[PDB]
């Protein structure tokens, strides 16, 4: 019961991504739990996004 | 798409070319920046009267 879900941080974001994974610590549960694969990019490029 | 993603060098030199470029056209005198906005343009300002 593996669920893959992405994510995107801007680089330069830090509590954000805390947040993330304090998040992931306190919602998680026994039934199912989120895989995330997080990928830190320019947010502000359309290629890096697209990429 | 490929990453990372890798870029040919001809295409600065066709770029270069590009920017060079002065021609006359239906836009009036053509010139370009560095940058490859347009440069001495003419735009003729007209007015709407009876005939
Ligand atoms: C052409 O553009 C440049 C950029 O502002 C300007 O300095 C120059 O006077 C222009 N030439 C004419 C003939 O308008």
């Amino acid at each position: 019961n593996s669920i893959q879900i992405g994510g995107l941080f801007p680089r330069g974001a830090d509590q954000e991504y805390s947040a993330f994974r304090v998040g992931m610590v306190q919602f998680s549960t026994s039934e199912f739990r989120l895989t995330p694969h997080i990928d830190n990019l320019e947010v502000a490029n359309s290629f890096a996004v697209t990429n | 798409l490929a990453n990372p993603a890798v870029p040919w060098g001809q295409g600065v030199e066709i770029e270069r070319a590009l920017k060079q470029v002065q021609v006359e056209g239906l836009s009036g005198n053509i010139k370009f920046d560095q940058n490859g906005k347009r440069i001495n343009y003419t735009i003729n300002i007209m007015e709407l009267k009876t005939n």
